[PDB]
């Protein structure tokens, strides 16, 4: 009756739990390329790759 | 002598700091791939009939 419902992890994988920072996150993405959420993409919004980080957008990668 | 708009731009730059990709060597294990198993040299028989 349990079937395919109680499943177990392999030997190798693990869950996460450590919390971290994750304040220089969005700093470093701009950075690196990413424009952020208020403007200027540089492109059409379609061209444009939408980044997320834990629920909030950071914004638009270009493509 | 207030502020009033000036002329619309011409262009645009965006900056961003880079850096570059080394050369492909795909080191892909220390000791590598499924080592085999194997006999031990000689061995000998541990066992013998009777008579």
């Amino acid at each position: 009756e349990p079937c395919g419902l109680m499943n177990h992890l392999t030997a190798v994988c693990e869950v996460v739990t450590q919390f971290v920072y994750t304040a220089s996150i969005p700093a470093l993405l701009c950075n690196l390329g990413v424009t952020p959420i208020d403007g200027a993409p540089h492109r059409s919004y379609s061209e444009c790759y939408p980044v997320l980080l834990d629920g909030v957008m950071v914004g638009w990668v270009d493509k | 002598g207030g502020l009033t708009c000036a002329s619309a731009p011409q262009g645009t730059l965006r900056i961003l700091e880079g850096p570059q990709q080394s050369l492909s060597g795909s080191p892909l294990q220390p000791i590598p791939a499924s080592p085999p198993p194997q006999i031990p040299p000689g061995l000998r028989p541990r066992f013998c009939a009777f008579g």
